[PDB]
């Protein structure tokens, strides 16, 4: 329990609370997504729909997200309704009911439909892959549930009272005091919640390196690579997925996306390459990895890379201050690689 | 300021309807009730108690309805 928030002399206020619930930490894997589209359901004082309601008639909104560390308690209000959210997420963090009818009438159909979005798109596939072969049961869980393992309600109820301990969970939000958020922190039932032991390590996850994996997809076809990094060696990827998907390059036509997924131990360098033809995918993807075996330069990239990241890390409560000036050049070494969709007409891992 | 709670409270209904409802539709239900009761007013203008007891109280429209033919020509 942490409490770092900032000042503004604006109208409409944000308070989050940040627990370390990913998939990272996720013990059957599909649990942390149900838990995450389980959150805001029925507590044991109030619905979720008196919730809703009466937080509408005061103007305000909750949201839950969830990437592969964090889950995100979001809710965003007018600036003189602070100890009522406060309430309300305590309430949500404390003691949410946990039943069967809801579970399945309410949080399953949700489940099923955020997986058929995040399957039809063949660039998420690609990117979970790489995950799954880069790092394999660390940080390589799947985000989303899809049914494989069985995920009952204890499974739930067992993870979520891991979880939601006091020193896992951090609070922050724009435009609230420091004084009032600690002072409703407190004399609240967030500081009753047991104490329970954080739940990040901070050595780097035992990645693999040369891997590849190979998934069949109807529609179109992404090839993407994908370079585990440490966290002295985050500065110079940073630079080269800013310099890589930019107009600094000839290979901003050719790349689709590219981005490095930071964390607290270190982070992946993905690059994904999609197209609806796949001679085009094999042709793309041999010229970048052709190019990028050659030394390039990094060092135009930096002032762009740090509006990037100052850009980016703009409105989220975890800012990494990287140096980008210990950055000079890049050669690539041994990488990952996940072939999505027409997989006969795409090139292995040897031919690139 | 800092509003801790919401304080509002309960309307008075029977589930279907409200009285939010029947305030905002009571002048065009009393309106209808007008039409209704114009409506059956031309629907029984040939109705002859109520022709000689108030259709021919109107003021100008009075002695078009009745039709003055003298007693001693009709058979009954």
């Amino acid at each position: 329990l942490t409490v770092s928030a900032r000042d503004a002399p604006t109208k409409i206020s944000t308070l989050a609370v940040k627990v370390h619930g990913g998939s990272r930490y996720a013990t059957k894997d599909g649990v942390a997504h149900l838990l995450n589209r389980f959150n805001f359901q029925n507590t044991n004082t109030r619905s979720a729909l008196k919730l809703v309601r009466e937080s509408e008639l005061l103007g305000g909104t909750f949201k839950s997200t969830l990437d592969r560390e964090y889950i995100t308690l979001k809710a965003t209000f007018l600036k003189d309704d602070l100890p009522y959210y406060v309430n309300a997420l305590a309430d949500v963090l404390y003691k949410t009911a946990f039943k069967p009818h809801e579970l399945t009438e309410s949080v399953l159909p949700a489940a099923r439909y955020d997986y058929a979005v995040a399957e039809q798109c063949p660039v998420k596939s690609a990117e979970d892959q790489l995950y799954a072969i880069t790092f394999r049961k660390g940080l390589g869980n799947p985000l989303l549930y899809d049914g494989v393992e069985r995920v009952s309600l204890q499974d739930i109820k067992d993870f979520a009272d891991k979880v939601y301990t006091k020193e896992n969970l951090e609070v922050s939000g724009e435009n609230v005091v420091e004084a009032d958020l600690k002072r409703f922190v407190d004399e609240s039932l967030l500081s009753t919640l047991p104490a329970g032991k954080s739940l990040v390590s901070k050595s780097e996850p035992k990645f693999f390196l040369g891997e590849e994996n190979r998934v069949r997809f109807i529609g179109d076809s992404v090839a993407a690579i994908g370079i585990p990094v440490n966290k002295a060696s985050l500065a110079q990827y940073e630079v080269l997925a800013n310099y890589l998907t930019s107009a600094l390059s000839e290979l901003s036509g050719l790349i689709s996306s590219a981005k490095l997924d930071k964390f607290t131990d270190g982070g992946l360098f993905t690059l994904f390459v999609r197209d609806q033809d796949s001679a085009v995918v094999s042709s793309n993807i041999k010229k970048i990895v052709a190019d990028l075996k050659k030394g390039k330069d990094l060092s135009p990239a930096i002032n762009y890379t740090k509006l990037k990241n100052a850009v980016q890390n703009e409105s989220v409560s975890s800012p990494i201050e990287l140096n980008f000036d210990a950055v000079k050049d890049f050669k690539l070494g041994k990488f990952n690689y996940v072939a999505v969709g027409d997989v006969s007409n795409l090139p292995y891992l040897d031919e690139l | 300021a800092y509003t801790s709670h919401l304080s509002s409270k309960t309307g008075l209904h029977f589930g279907r309807l409200s009285l939010r409802s029947l305030t905002a539709y009571a002048p065009n239900l009393m309106l209808w009730g007008g039409a209704s009761m114009l409506g059956l007013f031309v629907f029984t203008e040939g109705w002859p108690k109520f022709q000689d007891t108030l259709y021919k109280k109107i003021p100008l429209l009075g002695p078009t309805l009745e039709d003055h033919t003298p007693p001693e020509d009709k058979p009954n």
